[PDB]
């Protein structure tokens, strides 16, 4: 029964600098703030931080880890809250919020110790 | 001054379609799934992709924006709508930047070898607003990606340009 | 010193590692990433017409990218027949926990084309020591690396490192 | 044929963190010391520093910048020296040291604030 309320397994990710830098560059985002601490600090940011293309990719991964290889992602909408700085750990949680004829909606929240880093809504079809 | 620049950019219309530096390709998929840590086999194994109903390996949907990034060597086209706005804020001291919202829709999955193009339009620029990082302006942008004349994905996203406190 | 020489001999007796295929064939997207970061504007790496004017069959890879193709990547683990693993353990166990690369000599037999699939094989060469060095007592370890496309040797490298005892050892 | 003693134009390169990080990752070298300051410092280094594969590529670039697109690089040998840390500038200099039947040998040195960062011998045809 694809169930409204279904809970996705937790995913905890440690944002060490290798993670932040490698994801930013693999998304072809060379903005200094994701790999140059001095440039992040120059804009008042605490340290380097994860970029939004990586947030989108991680939300996708989190949902398909649960949904499986046959899942077809239709849309991802997200809003950022607090930054994901080097050495923060983000814990992803998720819940199915809608099921309508093969089409499922999942709410995802990634939280770090301070607060909600990312809040996302994902629409997908599952087989 | 800001809103005049915004009007002038909007009036120029959506940017002329620009081809991604590379077609969708396995080496870049490999780099991305490696860093993101996404072990979904459909991005790296043809047989897995076929068991999931695809013709062969497909690209992760969330890689759409990756294909058309400028990177280090890319030179922005003259009709780029976002570049001039970024420059205006930078020159005025709003050198801080953070992306704040991203909504992407994926019409279908892309295959290695397909050539993506991008067209972008400047949305509303809103401010000045007092944020946790300082005074700033939110810049909205709508992007469409095509393969040939077929729309394959769309994005609305928002970035904050701000003066650091 | 005696047990070290004996251990090295047993490692060498296994011969070179079996050829290990590069993750990807030589490819334009990775050439692009590399020339952009290095800042090398040589047109033969990005323009077929320019490459042909220089006598190549089409765009060629930068020779200095040879080692890039076969890098293990994030969290990569060397194969069970790589002689470097056992050598590093041997010297770590003997207290030489420090390491620095000292020399790298690469020879390129020809230029590679996008689509070509490279493999790598590694052989242990001279192991010399103990020596007094500016970094501390250490042993020098040489390796001969060979890259192939199929059965054709396309490049090779002599790689030398120093395993040394740090100041507080 | 060029001749022994011919000098190459100088090339100065600023090692900003973007340069160091982007080159290391474009060479598929994910060693923490090239992109993680805390890990570089943790191991007793001053800051992040340029990797060896980038040295090889820069030496190649330096020589082909001078010799042109038709140059065929036959070998690059490096003797590694002092580190090239973030915010230091390396100046490359070069001199032709040998000409043997179409094969040119060039000695290249990259120097920074700390001394000789890399000494290279490049064989090419021109
Ligand atoms: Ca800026
Ligand atoms: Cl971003
Ligand atoms: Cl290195």
């Amino acid at each position: 029964m694809t169930v409204v309320g279904a809970v996705l397994p937790e995913l905890k990710l440690y944002g060490d600098p290798t993670f932040i830098v490698s994801t930013a560059l693999a998304t072809r985002d060379f903005q200094d703030v994701h790999h140059d601490r001095d440039k992040a600090v120059a804009q008042g940011s605490k340290d380097i931080f994860v970029n939004i293309l990586t947030d989108t990719g991680l939300v996708q991964r989190y949902v398909t880890d649960w949904a499986g290889p046959s899942a077809l992602i239709k849309s991802i909408g997200l809003r950022l809250g607090v930054p994901w700085y080097a050495y923060d750990t983000v814990t992803f949680s998720g819940e199915v919020t809608a099921v309508n004829d093969g089409l499922i909606t999942v709410k995802v929240v990634g939280r770090n110790t301070l607060g909600d880093h990312v809040t996302a809504t994902v629409e997908l079809s599952m087989r | 001054d800001i809103q005049e620049a915004v009007a002038q950019i909007k009036a120029a219309g959506p940017s002329k379609p620009r081809l991604a530096r590379d077609p969708v390709n396995q080496p870049m998929i490999n780099n991305w799934v490696e860093a993101i840590g996404d072990r979904n086999p459909i991005y790296v194994d043809d047989a897995a992709a076929r068991a999931a109903g695809h013709p062969g390996i497909v690209a992760p949907p969330a890689m759409i924006q990756v294909w058309t990034m400028m990177g280090l060597g890319g030179v922005r086209p003259k009709d780029d709508p976002l570049g001039p706005i970024i420059k205006l804020f930078d020159d005025a001291g709003y050198i801080g930047v953070v992306a704040t919202n991203c909504e992407q829709t994926y019409h279908r999955y892309l295959l290695p070898g397909e050539q993506v193009s991008i067209s972008a339009e400047l949305g509303d620029v809103v401010g000045p607003k007092q944020t946790a990082l300082g005074e700033g302006w939110f810049i909205n942008q709508h992007i469409v990606w095509q393969v040939g004349d077929e729309d394959v994905a769309e994005m609305n996203w928002r970035i904050l340009k701000f003066k650091p406190a």
